[PDB]
């Protein structure tokens, strides 16, 4: 067994094709994998107090929009997500729902991402299911409420296992002051709409 | 990077403090008007210059 | 042997690709055309609805990936911009010249040769119609205007409406009427605000002679309306004053830091004296007005409006005579705002209008200005009627400033058909033929109005063409050139005398448009398409 400087030379130059063909889909998947490690196992191992104005928030958040309540984004496949978390402006902030059917501690909080997204037209609030981005077995048994927050094309938010903090059955203002604890929230009702070439007016001249 | 060539057209020369700015510096030109390309933007056109 | 990084295309499969995407483009919106069109449900996959006619709109809100299509959809999108009406005949137009420049060319007509002969026909198609085809507005009269807005409201949500519809838009247009150097009257469209607000019906549209706000008071204390406006308009906030970058305030006297807290907000306190001292009744600005400045205003009686668009801001002070003042500072180094700053307007009323409210200044001094409030069952019809009232205004403005006009309902088409295949005898060996297909294609608009109102359309075109033709071998038969066709009878029609109008630069726009879109796609042969 010689020779082993093989110098394979001429071999690559007529199957690069293939190689970078191969390569590709290597490098595609490889966003996917390295943006779930920032999530999936990054961190999963680890009188005024009745607050009377939570009442009458809850009522003006009642009263929020009149044309309809609209739905959360559900996304449908992991691609999808990389390329509307890598697109979109990143002076917004994106928030990002992972969930699956059937455990419980979800509807509430995606009722509270409804009321949030009626109330709040800048975020962008999404849904996407669990299993579809291929989370581990760990995350499918203890980590079922994750909330990823994306600004600036980069997590800020990355809360997980939020029952404790939050409850079972929690109010659209119990989540919001629990996201407002860490500053997460960025700072007249119309007819229908306004928004109707550059030639604007002249008078004679 | 476009100084140059307004330079060389209008023949005006740069100025950047306001203790030279004086008429000499100025660039005669006949027609300085921005026209309107049917709705496909604006173009601002200056047609007409003294020492072309 | 290339060993390059993506698949490659040549010969006829790259062309019949580029045919294909073209003919699918013009398939989308063929059934969208003609007074018996129908309009289409466009769905977002996130829940938004647009009902919708417009071609533009309708290629534009599509997601589209073959480059050819892409073409077709950046020609509809030019042929709004630059004429704003007949932006689906366009792409009917380009796709058929494709399909039939394709067809000649797979039968071993070299390209080139087509290529010359789409250009000296669509030079010769728009000789014939500037010579032949085109009818002078000036013994017409303002007929011809409601004639032409009524056509170019048909096959839209307010197509029967059009007899009040027309009249509104051509007292809108005329209202925006000014003249300008060169003695040229230019009509500027997109002066008319559009308002729209569900609730009545359509006959409740309401043509403002003024000026529509889509804003209110910014507080409650303040009158909902004045009589004698006196509108002064700014762009600048009136808030406490902030001291900017590059000043800092440091207090080694305790003594000092009341006064300064006073003075603070005592400067815009004295600006908005100064404003009101001169009478002014409305007050329009750009930027935010804080609680302060409003009941400096509330004390008064004056009309505070903040966070005013500034296109409407521009709006109202043509119309009302009132200079933009984004600062109050005169050539002395003063803080002075005079009289003559000041807006005239006969009446400011805050309207209500559904369970909302907007600001109506009305009959403005010094200038005539216009806006529509339309009234539709929901958003999506509302929506829709404004951007049929948008084409309608386009149409209304081509007429009145090119003041030719050419018959309607692919009477023109026909007879470009019938000229063109005559023509094409006196040119060329080869293009000729291409010629011929140019000719041929023209005839696909009355074809496609006849498919649409399911009417027999090989007599109904064969008809038409021979009254052309009829009127194109014997002199005296001159008045045969109007003939067009009849939708809701399905027979051929003397359209310039039953009132089917458009505007002669829409049709040489779409045929120059179309024209070139056909020799671009055309001269591809072998696509590369690089692997991402
Ligand atoms: N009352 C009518 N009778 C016959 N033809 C008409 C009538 N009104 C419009 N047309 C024709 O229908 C064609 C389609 O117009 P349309 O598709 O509504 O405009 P656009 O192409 O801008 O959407 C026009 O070329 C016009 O000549
Ligand atoms: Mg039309």
């Amino acid at each position: 067994l010689a020779g082993e400087g093989i110098s394979v030379n001429t071999g690559p130059k007529g199957v690069i094709n293939d190689w970078r063909r191969f390569k590709q889909l290597e490098t595609e998947q490889r966003e996917e994998q390295c943006r779930e490690m920032e999530r999936l196992i990054k961190k999963l191992s680890m009188f005024l107090q009745q607050y009377r104005k939570q009442r009458m928030e809850e009522m003006r958040q009642q009263l929020h929009k009149g044309p309809q309540f609209k739905q959360v984004f559900e996304i449908s496949s992991g691609e999808g997500f990389l390329d509307m978390i890598d697109k979109e402006q990143k002076s917004i902030v994106i928030m990002v729902h992972i969930y699956e059917d059937g455990i419980p501690g979800t509807e509430a909080m995606n009722g509270c991402m409804i009321c949030l997204a009626a109330e709040y037209p800048a975020v962008k609030f999404c849904k996407v299911k669990s299993s579809v981005i291929g989370a581990s077995s760990q995350f499918t048994r203890n980590a079922l409420p994750a909330l990823l927050i994306y600004k600036g094309g980069e997590l800020i938010g990355n809360f997980v296992r939020v029952t404790d903090q939050l409850g079972d059955d929690f109010f659209a203002v119990d989540l919001e002051a629990f996201l407002q604890e860490f500053g997460l929230l960025p700072e007249v009702l119309t007819s229908v709409r306004n928004s109707a070439s550059e030639d604007s007016d002249l008078e004679i001249d | 990077e476009d100084i140059e060539f307004i330079c060389k057209t209008i023949g005006t020369k740069p100025v950047a403090h306001i203790d030279q700015f004086t008429a000499d510096m100025l660039g005669s030109a006949e027609l300085a008007e921005e026209v309107n390309l049917n709705g496909s933007g604006k173009l601002l056109k200056i047609t007409g210059c003294a020492s072309p | 042997p290339l060993s390059v990084f993506g698949d490659r295309s040549t010969g006829e499969t790259i062309r019949s690709q580029n045919v294909m995407a073209a003919a699918s483009i013009a398939n989308i919106v063929k059934s969208s055309l003609g007074p018996v069109g129908l309009d289409k449900m466009l769905v977002d996959d996130i829940g938004d609805v647009t009902i919708t006619n417009d071609g533009a709109t309708i290629l534009k809100l599509l997601e589209v990936e073959h480059p050819a299509a892409k073409v077709l959809c950046e020609l509809a999108d030019l042929q709004d911009k630059e004429v704003g009406d007949g932006t689906t005949s366009v792409v009917i137009i380009a796709a058929e010249l494709l399909k039939n420049a394709d067809e000649l060319v797979k039968q071993k007509i070299h390209p080139t040769s087509v290529i010359s002969g789409y250009r000296l026909a669509c030079k010769e198609a728009v000789r014939y119609i500037n010579e032949n085809l085109i009818v002078n507005t000036d013994e017409l009269g303002r007929d011809c205007l409601i004639n032409a807005a009524k056509t170019s409201m048909s096959s839209k949500i307010i197509g029967i409406n059009g007899d009040f519809f027309a009249n509104m838009v051509v007292d809108a247009v005329l209202a925006i009427k000014y003249t300008d150097i060169r003695g040229q009257p230019r009509y500027p469209v997109n002066s008319v605000n559009i308002l729209k607000a569900h609730g009545r019906s359509q006959m409740e549209s309401m043509l403002i002679s003024g000026y529509a706000l889509n804003c209110v008071v910014g507080s409650q204390g303040m009158p909902k309306r004045i009589v004698n406006a006196k509108i002064a308009c700014l762009d600048f906030s009136l808030q406490k004053t902030k001291m900017k970058l590059g000043v800092q305030v440091v207090i080694t006297d305790p003594e000092k830091l009341d006064q300064i807290r006073q003075r603070e907000s005592d400067i815009t306190k004295e600006r908005i004296q100064k404003i009101l001292a001169t009478g002014a009744n409305v007050i329009l600005t750009t930027g935010g007005i804080d609680d302060m400045c409003l009941k400096y205003f509330v004390e008064a009686g004056a009309m505070a409006v903040r966070r005013v668009l500034k296109r409407d801001l521009k709006r109202i002070a043509k119309a009302s005579g009132a200079t933009i003042l984004s600062t109050l500072a005169n050539l002395e180094g003063e803080e002075t705002f005079e009289a003559a700053m000041l807006g005239q307007a006969e009446e400011v009323v805050q309207e209500r209008i559904c369970d909302d409210e907007l600001i109506l200044i009305k009959n403005t001094k010094a200038r005539t200005s216009a806006s529509i409030i339309l009234r539709g069952a929901n958003d999506f019809m509302c929506d829709e009627m404004e951007r049929s009232l948008h084409d309608a205004l386009c149409v209304v403005k081509r007429v009145l400033e090119s003041k030719s006009v050419v018959p309607g309902g692919g009477a023109v088409e026909a007879a470009l058909s019938i000229y063109l295949e005559n023509y094409a005898t006196s040119m060329g060996s080869r293009e000729q033929l291409a010629i011929a297909e140019f000719a041929r294609s023209l005839l696909v608009i009355p074809n496609t109005l006849a498919v649409n109102a399911a009417q027999d359309s090989t007599d109904l075109v064969a008809k038409l063409r021979a009254f052309h033709n009829e009127a194109q071998v014997n002199p005296e038969r001159k008045n045969l050139k109007w003939i067009g066709l009849d939708l809701s009878n399905g027979k051929p029609r003397d359209n310039k005398q039953a009132g089917v109008f458009e505007p002669t630069i829409v049709k040489v726009k779409s045929l120059k448009f179309a024209t070139e879109a056909a020799i671009t796609i055309l001269r591809i042969d072998d696509l590369i398409k690089l692997h991402p």
